[PDB]
RNA sequence: AAAUUGAAGAGUUUGAUCAUGGCUCAGAUUGAACGCUGGCGGCAGGCCUAACACAUGCAAGUCGAACGGUAACAGGAAGAAGCUUGCUUCUUUGCUGACGAGUGGCGGACGGGUGAGUAAUGUCUGGGAAACUGCCUGAUGGAGGGGGAUAACUACUGGAAACGGUAGCUAAUACCGCAUAACGUCGCAAGACCAAAGAGGGGGACCUUCGGGCCUCUUGCCAUCGGAUGUGCCCAGAUGGGAUUAGCUAGUAGGUGGGGUAACGGCUCACCUAGGCGACGAUCCCUAGCUGGUCUGAGAGGAUGACCAGCCACACUGGAACUGAGACACGGUCCAGACUCCUACGGGAGGCAGCAGUGGGGAAUAUUGCACAAUGGGCGCAAGCCUGAUGCAGCCAUGCCGCGUGUAUGAAGAAGGCCUUCGGGUUGUAAAGUACUUUCAGCGGGGAGGAAGGGAGUAAAGUUAAUACCUUUGCUCAUUGACGUUACCCGCAGAAGAAGCACCGGCUAACUCCGUGCCAGCAGCCGCGGUAAUACGGAGGGUGCAAGCGUUAAUCGGAAUUACUG
């Protein structure tokens, strides 16, 4: 970049979007772990999976890294189904 | 006003014969060398470079020696106080060095002047000294106070001497400048760039200078923009020893010129157009005169054929100074022209000055533009490009010397007799042949004649043997002939054909 | 931007007496008042209608000392105003300022008015007006100032004024060398050999 | 009271006529150009062409009151001395006024440029419902206790440069756990789950580890529900032409369910139904940013979309997402393309449709200027710093408006020119002469306003333990204008420095002579030119405009000549 703070600005954003990155990629495994519970037909462990789940998809919320609704429909979504079956 | 009196830098040119290695001085003395460094291996265009050695302040001008270059040397001698001429002990005297013996004294300059090879065994300066004592430019120790001074030019040796006389021939005259007062003096070289735009390499008599002043040069007035001098991009001040390049003039002004700064730039608006019409008025006065003068409707002879030729040169030096020199190839025969000189780069309306009459557009330096490519490439025509002046003076010469179409003899292709008349309704007449030397041709023009004057003259229209009717027949071969417009065929006679 | 050529070649052109003089001679002895201008002053115009319209327009420019622009958007403006157009444009004239310094007497000529004007002789409420244009008003005064008091220009200006009809909208006082413009002048007030509907169809066309 | 209360026709077909019908003119208008000419000023306008390419400067920073900090300069200091004993120079130490480089915060999504693309994820009018929304704002509560890092820096090392490699080492309002957790999110509910950060100003007992504790106020941080502003989304109508384009469509149209977004939605995917669009113009093709408005017209219309303002779209070309409240980013990032610059040859760098400026194209369009003083934007508690926004200045008669280039007097009415039947007529009161004025330009002298604020003190209130500090409001003192030689006023000199352009046969205001002789030439239309040419060219005279005047280009008018009105 040609300004002296669009230089900066780069490398901040660039630190972000590895942070960011780091703790989305980890969020989406939580979420995924559901998913496959759902998938096998057990209550529990996809009960158990959405208890680890919920408290960092409202955490990243918090975090400015996802909206408050992004982590209210996954609560939602999952919560619907595990009890269709379970 | 004021008459206020300061010494200045002197400024110093050097004339010659070429190859006395006078670049080379400037390029030891600078610590540069740049020479050879270019194409061509010498040096074609005009420059001024200021350097800083004791004693004071010393700048140096440079022009080179060549027949083309009729008003560089002119104008170079009048701008400078002090004129130098280079000349060497292998060398002596030559016609170009004496051409620049005329521009010393005819500008009243002093002149002094450095052997250039003392490194050569075979180069002595009493030769020198004696040879040029026939004319009155440099005495030494007869009283004429004219100083010679010997250099190595290659050694880099002193030098020293020819340092001390320059300073002293500059301190023994009176140097009179003023540091602040109205600026005024002379162009040494002017050129159009793409960015920055048109652009002046001007020497300052009075030297003061300011962004915000206004400049005429010329017919040419505006305010200027920047100030660059030589490597140095930007300068502040620049005073009448200096010399600073100009920027911000409204088009590229003469090669060379008076340049006078004003007060206000409305005030020399009227004044910078006003020289517009004269320049304008002896140009349509030129016009009528040199249509009039032939007093008749054409040319009395056939020397109409002619070639044109479009020409370019990024700096405006050389269109004015390289032309004269390509009037001097002009002929009687074939005659050339220049049409439509520019002071740089190519253009749409010089690409379309090409298209109207045909003509080859080439150029000292130019680069093609993006909307000049597309016109070149379409159409059918050539852009050439030629660092030095000598490639391109060959060539011209030799796109006139191909115009030309002489016929000055043809060699015969074969001889035959006739002998034994036969008669044929369409030609009228078909004369036996014999052929007594190389081949016979159909459409290969003939002459008739006999007892060594031609009778007739003529083209064969039919050439037939028996019923065959072939095209070629060589010699010891009975061979057959008829021709129209051919009333009377007697024996002995012999027919020539030849080609051409 | 002023018409600075002989005077009296108008007058005799338009066919009438147009006060480009003082007025202390007889104009019939100043010019061959009665004949054109030129070689062909004799000669008699077989005028076409579009003829007498011009020269009507003329006629009043050359009175007030007012050229094609101004004029016109003299017109302008009088057509845009209220009532009829062609004496608003005759109110609209002899409102000018070089106009009223004329009639006020203050000037021998409105050329001479426009030039008291013009070199800061003039004041309108105590108010230096230097502009020949600017429009007075109703109860607007308008005087000498006490330095161009006393040209000789001014005193000869008020004698002949007082040998002129005197106008009726204007207070005078010539010892004073102020006066007051008390109102617009009616139609009534102005020339009536001045055929305003000609101009006003001249612009309509 | 007033505020669309407005409308013209002429020449030209014919021997002549009436009708038909086109061509042409008078008018307004212009971002104009060219030709001749050119004094001043105020206000405006100024690449319409190549969304062609761009050298150089400048156009986005700021905060030490978040943070470790010193390298510059500035003081100060135990202690070195300049020592001529209070003046001091340098060795030192961030002690502090400040501040380069660094982390961090807020701004680089605004302001400014352009109109390429787009006949619709556009615009205009009018409505909807499923949403987010930095800074500013009201409400109610938090602001507890910890942890591991890292740039700077230090050491070693690679590069020509750009910029790197190792290992050390350290701070915070950088970053992450843990606690706390509802009028929040999920859930019928029971329940389950989510955050944070300090930094300054001043100070009375009181005292220590002299850091501060503690007292107090300012400010920032977290949560939730609002306000305001901004933005996203949906529907209807309108918003160019072409059928020498009539059929178009597989995410296509709908349904179910999963996923997805801030949010509704074929947004996406699977499955199912077989629909959806179209002569009320789909599809395809050409062209184009839309509007307020602008020009013209009595109007209805016609033409149009510079300058100002609103919306959209773009940022070298094609594609992409990252950061962020906001971007798929005008001076950010990545990839590919076109192109250019640097290089020590191995490798690097950049994108003026920001402001100046350059080349190129063109009939044609400006200075590489001054200033943040004013308004407004960014940061900051502030002081202030930044601001080619903006305010101004330069250039160009490009346009509009104003003024000047003198006023008055001046006759047998001169000389000269021009016409003349040689009587005289005209140029012409024009000139000369005579008085007289002095705007503007020139030169000196003086001198508003655009300035509100901000700074020291002071006093009063609200604060509080407090007269501190803070904040508000009065007081005084000294101050802030780029323009600028400002506007304007006074004085001096003299008519002194300031008039050109087109036209004069009819349309059409303005007539004669000489030259030419179907030539040279004119010509908007008719039509002029072969011996009297008011039509060519010169002259005298005249007409119309006037710092302009003509010619060319261009829209509408007249044209009821696309006729809805008609």
């Amino acid at each position: 970049a040609n300004i002296k703070s669009a230089k900066k600005r780069a490398i901040q954003s660039e630190k972000a979007r590895k942070h960011n990155a780091s703790r989305r990629s980890m969020m989406r495994t939580f979420i995924k772990k559901v998913y496959a519970a759902i998938e096998a037909g057990d209550k529990a462990a996809a009960q158990k999976a959405f208890n680890e789940m919920q408290p960092i998809v409202d955490r990243q919320a918090a975090k400015g890294l996802i909206h408050k609704n992004k982590a209210a429909r996954h609560k939602a979504n999952l919560t619907a189904q595990i009890n269709k079956l379970a | 006003t004021g008459a206020a009196a300061e010494p200045r830098a002197p400024v110093v040119t050097i004339m010659g014969h070429v190859d006395h290695g006078k670049t080379s001085l400037l390029d030891y003395i600078r610590s540069t060398k740049v020479a050879s460094g270019e194409a061509g291996g010498i040096t074609q265009h005009i420059g001024a470079y200021h350097v800083e050695t004791e004693n004071g302040m010393i700048t140096f001008l440079d022009t080179p020696g060549h027949a083309a270059f009729t008003s560089m040397r002119a104008r170079g001698a009048q701008a400078t106080d002090i004129v130098v001429l280079v000349v060497a002990a292998d060398d002596g005297v030559m016609p170009q060095t004496i051409e620049a013996i005329q521009h010393a004294k005819a500008a009243q300059v002093p002149v002094v002047v450095a052997v250039n090879k003392i490194d050569k065994p075979e180069a002595d300066p009493d030769r020198v000294k004696n040879e040029l004592s026939q004319y009155g430019i440099l005495p030494e120790e007869w009283g004429g106070e004219s100083q010679f001074v010997h250099v190595s030019a290659k050694a880099g040796t002193g030098i020293d001497e020819l340092l001390d006389a320059i300073l002293l021939q500059a301190e023994v005259l009176e140097l009179k400048a003023v540091r602040k007062g109205m600026a005024s003096g002379a162009v040494i070289e002017s050129f159009l760039d793409k960015g920055r735009g048109p652009v002046a390499t001007v020497l300052v008599r009075e030297g003061t200078l300011h962004k915000g002043d206004i400049v005429l040069c010329g017919f040419e007035y505006g305010r200027v923009r920047a100030m660059r001098n030589e490597l140095g991009q930007e300068v502040l001040e620049a005073g009448p020893s200096i010399p600073v390049e100009i920027l911000g003039l409204s088009g590229v002004p003469a090669a060379g010129d008076e340049v006078t700064v004003v007060r206000d730039e409305k005030k020399a608006r009227e004044v910078a157009l006003y020289r517009q019409g004269k320049f304008r008025e002896v140009k349509l006065a030129r016009q009528q005169k040199s249509k009039l003068e032939n007093m008749f409707a054409n040319m009395t002879e056939g020397e109409v054929h002619e070639v044109n030729i479009v020409l370019k040169a990024d700096v405006q030096g050389s269109v004015e100074a390289i032309s004269d020199s390509l009037l001097k190839l002009s002929t009687d025969e074939v005659k050339v022209k220049i049409i439509g000189s520019g002071v740089g780069g190519i253009t749409e309306t010089d690409a379309t000055l090409a298209a109207a009459s045909n003509a080859i557009l080439v150029g000292f330096n130019v680069r093609a533009d993006a909307s000049a490519r597309k016109v070149i490439e379409a159409e059918s025509l050539d852009l050439r490009y030629y660092s030095v002046i000598y490639n391109l003076i060959d060539e011209v010469k030799a796109a006139m010397s191909g115009m030309l179409s002489p016929e000055l003899k043809q060699q015969i292709i074969g001889l035959a007799e006739v002998r034994d008349v036969f008669k044929s309704p369409k030609f009228g007449a078909i004369a036996g042949c014999m052929v007594t030397e190389g081949v016979v041709k159909r459409h290969n023009p003939i002459r008739v004649l006999r007892d060594n004057v031609v009778i007739y003259e003529g083209e064969l229209e039919s050439l037939r043997r028996f019923k065959d009717d072939v095209n070629e027949v060589r010699n010891g071969m009975e061979c057959g002939i008829g021709v129209k417009n051919y009333n009377d065929v007697r024996t002995g006679d012999v027919i020539e054909v030849f080609e051409i | 931007a002023r018409y600075l050529g002989p005077k009296l070649k108008l007058s005799r052109r338009e066919g009438t007496d147009l006060f480009l003089k003082s007025g202390v001679r007889a104009i019939d002895t100043k010019c061959k008042i009665e004949q054109a201008p030129g070689q062909h002053g004799a000669r008699k115009p077989r005028l076409s209608d579009y003829g007498v319209q011009l020269r009507e327009k003329q006629k009043v420019r050359r009175i007030y000392g007012v050229l094609e622009r101004q004029f016109r958007n003299y017109y302008k403006e009088a057509a845009r105003l209220k009532g009829n157009t062609g004496e608003n444009l005759l109110a609209l004239l002899e409102g000018r300022l070089d106009n009223v310094v004329y009639r006020m007497g203050f000037g021998a000529t409105r050329a001479e008015a426009r030039q008291l004007v013009s070199h800061k002789a003039i004041m309108v409420n105590g108010r230096v007006v230097n502009i020949a244009s600017y429009q007075v008003s109703p109860n607007d005064v308008v005087s000498i100032r006490e330095k161009a008091k006393k040209q000789s220009r001014v005193k000869a200006a008020l004698e002949l004024a007082e040998q002129r009809e005197k106008p009726t909208w204007l207070e005078v006082d010539a010892g004073k060398m102020e006066g007051t413009f008390k109102r617009k002048p009616e139609r009534s007030d102005l020339s009536a050999d001045i055929n305003e509907h000609l101009i006003v169809e001249l612009y309509s066309k």
